[PDB]
This record gives structure tokens, sequence and C-alpha cells, in this order.
């Protein structure tokens, strides 16, 4: 599923991301934009053999199991395929673990495109 | 300070100034670093970890 911007904002708010670990909603929206273009089905291999999955491009080394990543920790206790669902529940819950030990510095798109910017712009005009 | 570790069998060295995220996992310390604007991953045992990396973990752990 490719979410619309405001559609995703509303879903992320309902899932409790607004101010999660001090990160306002726009941070999460902005990160999803630049990680996956709002596409739950996005996948991208890392040069190290791991793969990133879903709307927040969560990596297979530590968080989810894809069956082909050496040294998998599977800390979110899920198949990586769960991160591709139209229902964002698995991605949100896994993201919360990543940030609960720290912050959004885990996401390259957040460091590169979101941090230091007017991230509330990502939720302006939205019915929340 | 460099963090020396093996990743895909091969020897890596990363400056701690590039580390952006740190987490304890059992007897290991996991870290993400800025790799020329992408995420790089590593881990080292707490006993092998440079103290500068342990300092980062201590700050994270509040």
């Amino acid at each position: 599923k490719v979410f619309g911007r405001c559609e995703l904002a509303a879903a992320m708010k309902r899932h409790g991301l607004d101010n999660y670990r001090g990160y306002s909603l726009g941070n999460w929206v902005c990160a999803a934009k630049f990680e996956s273009n709002f596409n739950t089905q996005a996948t991208n291999r890392n040069t190290d053999g791991s793969t990133d999955y879903g709307i927040l491009q969560i990596n297979s080394r530590w968080w989810c199991n894809d069956g082909r990543t050496p040294g998998s920790r599977n800390l979110c206790n899920i198949p990586c395929s769960a991160l591709l669902s139209s229902d964002i529940t698995a991605s949100v819950n896994c993201a919360k673990k990543i940030v609960s030990d720290n912050g959004m510095n885990a996401w390259v798109a957040w460091r590169n495109r979101c941090k230091g910017t007017d991230v509330q712009a990502w939720i302006r005009g939205c019915r929340l | 300070v460099k963090v020396k570790f093996f990743w895909n069998g091969e020897e890596k060295e990363v400056d701690t100034s590039k580390i952006v995220w740190v987490k304890r996992a059992g007897k290991s310390v996991l870290f993400i670093y800025d790799d020329n604007g992408k995420n790089g991953y590593g881990d080292v045992t707490e006993k092998d970890a440079p103290k500068e990396l342990l300092d980062m973990l201590a700050r994270a752990e509040r």
C-alpha cells in the first residue's frame, strides 16, 4: 500500500507515534517519506547482505527475520514480510523498539532529510 | 577513536565520531554509523569495546 501523506499521518497518530520518545508526529511522516516514499512494500538490499523492509525500511540484521541474513537477532520477533503489510501495526511496533534504545538517528533518511527541518510541515493541512 | 570489528568475515574500522546509535544486546554492543551518508552496522563485545563506545552506551542508558 502506498499511503497518502495525511492518510499516513492519521494512521501513525492512531498508533501512538505522536511525541513517542519525544518525537512529534511530523518526524515519523518525514522519515517514512524519505525511507520508502510512503510505500509499505518497499524493499532494499544493503551492501552488507541485510535488507530493509517496509514504510520505515527496517533492517533484517537486528529487527526481523528474512531467512537469508547471517547473524539475525530478530529483536521484533517477526518475519520481515510482516513489515510489508498494508496494516502498519508491525512496522510501528518495531519502530518503537528501535527508538526505545537511541532515537530516530537510527534512520538515515531522518538524519539526512528530516532532522533540523520544519517537520510539522509534513502534517499541516491534515485532519488529525 | 576507532572501533575495530569483523563484519561479513572481513575486518572493519569505524571512527566513533561517526556512530549515531548504540544499543546493548546481551554481551554485545550494537551500533549504527554514518557510512558516507548511508547506515552502516556493526557490533562488538562489551569486553572488547573501546571505552569511548562504552561511554556512548552509558549516555544512552541514561
